[PDB]
């Protein structure tokens, strides 16, 4: 995939601020609340069923950092990163069986987060070169599903 | 949402090939998996899922009837499908996007059956329709 | 189908939120374009298609005034809305994929302005909203 | 992307044998039809409110024709499609304002008319490498939008 240099700041400038202990849990909670077919394999975390339930699991709060920094690797990798991501995928298609239009659906999920905690700084700009960056490791996320 | 013509233009059809709906979902749930083999993360815990298997295969059949019980109910999808929803919202939790690609094999194993009966006029109907079974299915998803 | 509570959601939300609507409306089709500039191709009878030109502002307000109607209309969103259909489909002829694209726009500006509002509560029960808006609007094309 | 040889045969195989002339015209004519929203660059090929107006209209089959044959040019550079298709893709971004979506609507309706015309032959392995192709085409068509 190509990639200006521009798109290069903010996806940088990006990870310089992003709070990744704050929105971290604020997305998968936020991904299993909008879309709660999302908790199809998170089932062992704990109490899930009503809304803050979720916002009250602290597990999704672990693991939505997880998740967070998982998009780390990606900005190093950027012209890279399928092959960087592909392990990634294999793992989550094979061991974990996650249907993969999820991963598409969490994006969004992080995206609008963001979207709030950046305010009148997350653009169209920067929303458009922060999507065309997670739907590039979300492919890559893909990639290996055979 | 399907208008008269619809109801009558679907059931219509339905009529000509509703005895091969069971041969039908086998063959639309086969295509499935192969085109699109990534929807076989939630029938991983099923050795044979390949195409038009035991387990495929018989699957078939209890989800073109399944296609049969809406086609009935069309006035009503959300009522007659109510306990689908159930089935695959709080139990097989099926990402409601996979229906399209469901819907879309289905569309194409009808055509390659009855490439006489399914016309374009039965096309927008039965998408329609279709669609409609969609939407049912995800009435208690969220 | 939007729950007693979905409704009771959409209203206080756009209670909270329906005061700059057309602040929205704008952020959100200069989003739409040029986040996904595949949607130029209806807005090409303009010169104008600049993010925050004066020309998509005025529509910005149009295209939230609908919204601010579907609220209204939150007991029927295919009925009230079906004038709204007759223009999009066939003076218009928008492509309805092009609804869920203004959808997370619009859910996205509606994210940067009112981040205490915007709760995932808040957030779910209006995506059902402008799914059901979204498809009310696909009413009249076939 | 990169095929395989059997993706290579039957790509060889079913465009050998199209029919183009019945296909063609057929495949325009149920898109118009089932995706009337498409009809927004045929309007002046005359009336399109009805069933017969379309499929019976010469301005859409000999029309259908060229989308068909356009289709010609992917099989034979068959790994140079995107750049291949980058005059495709200027041309109706910016000459035609078309919506890149009905790109993928139409591919679908040809895989129909197709699939009603080889039946069983078509079996799921050869919708695979079918669906495959337009999709690889498809996305060279939606690349000069901006
Ligand atoms: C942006 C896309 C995603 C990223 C960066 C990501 C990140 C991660 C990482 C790094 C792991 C740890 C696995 C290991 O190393 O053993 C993981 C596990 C997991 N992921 Fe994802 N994930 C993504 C998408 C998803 C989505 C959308 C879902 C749910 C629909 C999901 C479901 C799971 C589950 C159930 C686990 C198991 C936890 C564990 O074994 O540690 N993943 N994820
Ligand atoms: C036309 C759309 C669909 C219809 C009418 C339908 C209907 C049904 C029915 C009637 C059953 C009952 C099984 C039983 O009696 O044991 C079932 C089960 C199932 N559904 Fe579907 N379904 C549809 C789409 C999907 C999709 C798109 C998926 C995922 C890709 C899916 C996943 C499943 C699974 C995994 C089961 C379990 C069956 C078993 O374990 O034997 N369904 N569905
Ligand atoms: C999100 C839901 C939407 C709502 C509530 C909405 C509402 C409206 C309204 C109220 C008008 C005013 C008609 C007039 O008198 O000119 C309008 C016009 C229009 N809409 Fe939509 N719209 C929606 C989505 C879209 C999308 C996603 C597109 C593009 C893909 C679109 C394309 C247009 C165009 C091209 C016009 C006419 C503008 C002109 O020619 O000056 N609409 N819309
Ligand atoms: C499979 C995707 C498609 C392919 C391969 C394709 C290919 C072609 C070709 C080879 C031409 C001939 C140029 C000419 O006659 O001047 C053409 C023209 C055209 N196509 Fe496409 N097309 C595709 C999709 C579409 C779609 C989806 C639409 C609109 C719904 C469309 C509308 C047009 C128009 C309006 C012309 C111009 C005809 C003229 O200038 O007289 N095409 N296309």
């Amino acid at each position: 995939v190509e990639w200006t240099d521009k798109e290069r700041s903010i996806i940088s400038d990006i990870f310089s601020h992003m709070d990744y202990d704050d929105i971290g849990p604020k997305a998968l909670s936020r991904c299993l609340i909008v879309y709660p077919w999302t908790q199809r394999h998170f089932s062992g975390f704990g109490n899930l069923y009503n809304a803050e339930a979720i916002i009250g699991n602290a597990n999704v709060a672990a693991h939505g950092i997880k998740v967070l920094h998982g998009l780390d690797r990606g900005v190093k990798n950027m012209d890279n990163i399928a092959a960087t991501y592909a392990d990634l995928s294999t793992l989550h298609s094979e061991k974990l069986h996650v249907d993969p239009d999820n991963f598409k659906l969490l994006s969004d999920c992080i995206t609008i987060v963001l979207a709030a905690k950046m305010g009148h700084a997350f653009t169209a700009e920067t929303q458009g070169a922060f999507q065309k960056f997670l739907a590039v490791v979300v492919s890559a996320l893909g990639k290996q599903y055979h | 949402s399907l208008s008269d013509k619809d109801k009558a233009a679907v059931r219509a059809l339905w009529s000509k090939i509703g005895k091969s709906a069971d041969a039908i979902g086998n063959d639309a749930l086969s295509r499935m998996i192969v085109v699109y083999p990534q929807t076989k993360t939630y029938f991983s815990h099923w050795p044979d899922v390949t195409p038009g298997s035991p387990h495929i295969k018989a699957h078939g059949k209890k989800v073109m009837g399944g296609i049969a019980l809406a086609v009935s109910k069309i006035d009503d999808l959300k009522t007659g499908l109510m306990e689908l929803s159930e089935q695959h919202a709080y139990k097989l939790r099926v990402d409601p996007a996979n229906f399209k690609i469901l819907n879309h094999c289905i569309l194409v194993v009808i055509s390659t059956m009855f490439p006489k009966e399914f016309t374009p006029e039965a096309h927008v109907s039965l998408d329609k329709f279709l669609s409609g079974v969609a939407l049912a299915l995800a009435e208690r998803y969220r």
